[PDB]
């Protein structure tokens, strides 16, 4: 009952904290969108009207 | 004076090969005949 029940705590919020501003200070690049085609079609079997 | 015996097919066949093709569901583009007129005047 002292300051050492604190530590899983402290390490959640520094665990928190560090991915926080490491995100922040990352520089971003814009990748470019490819792979954008009509390659989603669907099948079937033929109805075929008899007569 | 010769014969030669044909091997029957089973009915599946029969029914698979009737719906092949031979179907009037898909159309097709066409165009008009010209016919020789020969005018004068």
């Amino acid at each position: 009952m002292a300051s050492t029940t604190r530590l899983v705590n402290d390490r959640k919020q520094l665990e928190q904290q560090v991915k926080d501003d490491a995100r922040i200070l990352a520089d971003a690049r814009g990748l470019n969108i490819t792979t954008v085609a009509n390659d989603s079609a669907t099948g079937g079997q033929a109805i075929r009207n008899v007569g | 004076l010769d014969n030669v015996i044909k091997q029957i097919e089973a009915l599946s066949v029969i029914v698979n090969r009737s719906e092949k093709a031979d179907d009037a569901q898909i159309l097709g583009p066409n165009t008009y005949k010209q016919l020789l007129e020969h005018l004068f005047s």
